[PDB]
């Protein structure tokens, strides 16, 4: 319903922290689900945790800059997640039609399935190991400091880059891309072979292949 | 000067860090000397509170914003407003280059000011990233240690609630575990890096008193004890010096290599000593632009006029230039003008060619015409002859400046051309 909102919101108002602004909060989310707007902001509240209701009609939520550890199941119509600079340790499931997923200075530990919508996507300053398949459209990925270990097979205008991560491995799977990616991967401990393997690989006729910058 | 609003110093769009050129061309009028102050924060700590009232007053593009108003407590000196407005708005536009801004407010100021809006609790820390990483951003000599030597004094600023707080806050805790080392890295910089440390309070304009006095305290501070923005040893920061750093440190960055001290020094040396060469060879042209007048008597004359301007020139030089290491551009320089002695020379030979020539036809054409007829031939013509050509010579000489190869063209004249008089005598 709509006053049932009212009640979960008005009882993590009093499960709260000395300096944590949660009457400013529930006074957004009174805000937003009365107006019936799309967008729903929570600044900067030094927030420990979410309420377990968000409205259901939102398609923009940035509860970035707080203390966050888990967000709650975030509605099917939301297309932009702005969760930055918390702490979190695991994505609940991403709704199917979202289209940016700005997730970082987190303590990610893994990233759940990602659907076919995502054009841009940010995970850098986290701890993530390993990733799923990259949907056909995700233009811009940002993972410029995490433990990866290998790079990921994309899904066949391309634009990611591995700065700063462990992963030190090139497979065909990069090589069987047009000259439309780019592939920034700097700073990482490649193969002592790989090194100079891609310098007399990109000295050839590599118009079948991606930029690599390191 | 004079800006009513403040304007771009550097966009952060397009996942790129550029300069503005209009921007840089206020810059580089401004030839005063400059007092830099920055306010680094946050997205919405109300960043621009402490620019109105700071240079006097009373949805935009993200980046370094910059604002020159002349300084209200000092003569000559000017301030310069930075700001890094858009700072972490994650939803906005692209985050790579937030440390880059943070780097630069750093080495372009000379007075670091933060302003977070909480209670520099271990949020108000994670907050502060930039900081871990200005030993993996910024270089200092072509290391870690000499950061002291440039980096600004910090004036931290909590929005809503003094250095009694900060004296003690950053007071590390001892131990060696990874949960206590992350600890320390932001605390540990802000204390050994920067020279002097400061922290100020306001209370919140809303539901004033002791705000706007509390806000004209920190102001009066900020206008009182600011200093000149030092490079290495002096050197008072003045426009066109900034924009030299600025474009250095831009196109370091959207280069690859990291922002120099050094380098970003040595360039602007090796810039305001290339005015002193332009600067000197003006002073070249000018006075031996006057001073000389081809043909020349003697040769000594104009190696006397040479010595003289070129030692002259020199102190130009010297009178607008500073660290010519290894002594680079005291030769281009004298390596330049030595060149123009040699062209002088030549060039006063080919005129006084030029002029004994011309007068060579000028005088002696009647003579080649009267001989041309035969008004000579008759018997009785060779003492004329001799007449006229003695006094005709005697007529050539009694001309001012005829070049130092005066006569030994002329000789080729009379040498050839004798079987004229040779015939003439025939002919008595």
């Amino acid at each position: 319903t709509y006053a049932d909102y009212f009640s979960a919101w008005d009882k993590w108002e009093k499960q709260a922290l000395p300096g944590e602004e949660r009457d400013e909060a529930v006074s957004r989310l009174k805000e937003c689900l009365i107006n019936n707007s799309d967008e729903l902001r929570l600044d900067r509240l030094n927030l420990s945790s979410l309420p377990d209701n968000l409205p259901a009609q939102i398609t923009l939520l940035n509860v970035s800059y707080n203390q966050l550890t888990n967000l709650p199941e975030l509605p099917v119509t939301l297309k932009k997640l702005y969760s930055a600079s918390n702490k979190l340790s695991e994505l609940p499931v991403l709704p199917p039609a979202l289209e940016s997923l700005q997730v970082q200075h987190n303590e990610l530990e893994n990233l759940p399935a990602l659907p076919d919508s995502l054009l841009t996507m940010n995970i850098s300053y986290n701890e993530i190991v390993s990733l799923p398949s990259l949907p056909q459209a995700l233009k811009n990925l940002r993972a410029t400091r995490n433990f990866l270990t290998e790079l990921p097979a994309f899904s066949e205008v391309r634009e990611y880059f591995f700065d700063r991560n462990q992963i030190s491995h090139i497979p065909e799977s990069i090589l069987n891309l047009r000259n439309e990616c780019s592939i920034h991967i700097s700073d990482n401990p490649l193969s002592s072979h790989a090194l100079p393997a891609l310098q007399r690989l990109t000295s050839s006729p590599d118009y079948h292949g991606p930029r690599i910058y390191f | 000067i004079h800006m009513t609003g403040p304007m771009c110093l550097i966009e952060n769009t397009n996942g790129r860090l550029m300069a503005n050129p209009e921007a840089l061309k206020i810059l580089s009028a401004i030839t005063q000397p400059m007092v830099v102050v920055a306010i680094v924060g946050l997205y919405r700590t109300g960043k621009s509170y402490l620019m109105n009232k700071l240079a006097g007053k009373k949805s935009h593009t993200k980046g370094i914003w910059m604002w020159c108003v002349p300084h209200p407590k000092k003569p000559g000196h000017i301030l310069v407003l930075l700001d890094t407005e858009g700072l972490g708005d994650v939803e906005k536009g692209d985050n790579q280059n937030d440390s880059w801004i943070f780097a630069l407010a750093v080495l372009l100021s000379s007075t670091f000011v933060y302003n977070s809006i909480g209670t520099i609790n271990q949020q108000a820390m994670d907050q502060l990233y930039y900081v871990t990483e200005l030993t993996h951003r910024i270089r200092s000599k072509s290391d870690s240690a000499d950061f002291v030597s440039f980096f600004p004094d910090f004036v931290w600023t909590l929005r809503d609630f003094p250095d009694e707080y900060l004296t003690y806050s950053l007071k590390l805790k001892k131990g060696t575990s990874q949960k206590d080392e992350t600890f320390n890295l932001p605390r540990l910089c802000i204390r050994k890096f920067f020279p002097k440390k400061k922290c100020f309070v306001f209370d919140r304009p809303v539901h004033d008193p002791e705000f706007v006095q509390q806000v004209a305290d920190f102001c009066s501070y900020i206008f009182s004890n600011s200093k000149t923005k030092t490079l290495s040893g002096g050197i008072q920061v003045n426009g066109p010096r900034l924009e030299s750093l600025v474009l250095t440190y831009v196109n370091a960055i959207s280069s690859g290599d990291l922002p120099c001290m050094e380098n970003a020094v040595l360039a602007l040396a090796q810039i305001e000593n290339s005015a002193a060469v332009q600067k000197a060879i003006a002073h070249y042209e000018q006075q031996m632009g006057q001073k000389v007048q081809l043909p020349t008597e003697t040769l000594q004359e104009l190696l006397d006029l040479h010595r003289d301007s070129e030692r002259e020139a020199i102190e130009v030089f010297i009178r607008s230039s500073f660290k010519d290491v290894d002594h680079l551009f005291q030769k281009e320089l004298a390596a330049q003008l030595e060149k123009k002695r040699d062209d002088f020379c030549k060039q006063n030979q080919e005129a006084s060619s030029d002029r004994c020539s011309a007068l060579l036809q000028v005088i002696f054409s009647p003579l080649e015409e009267e001989v041309k007829a035969g008004i000579y031939s008759k018997p009785g013509g060779y003492r004329l002859f001799v007449q006229k050509l003695q006094d005709l010579k005697k007529k050539y000489y009694e001309e001012p400046r005829k070049g130092i190869q005066a006569e030994e063209i002329l000789q080729t004249y009379l040498k050839s051309k004798e079987s004229m008089t040779d015939a003439i005598l025939q002919t008595d």
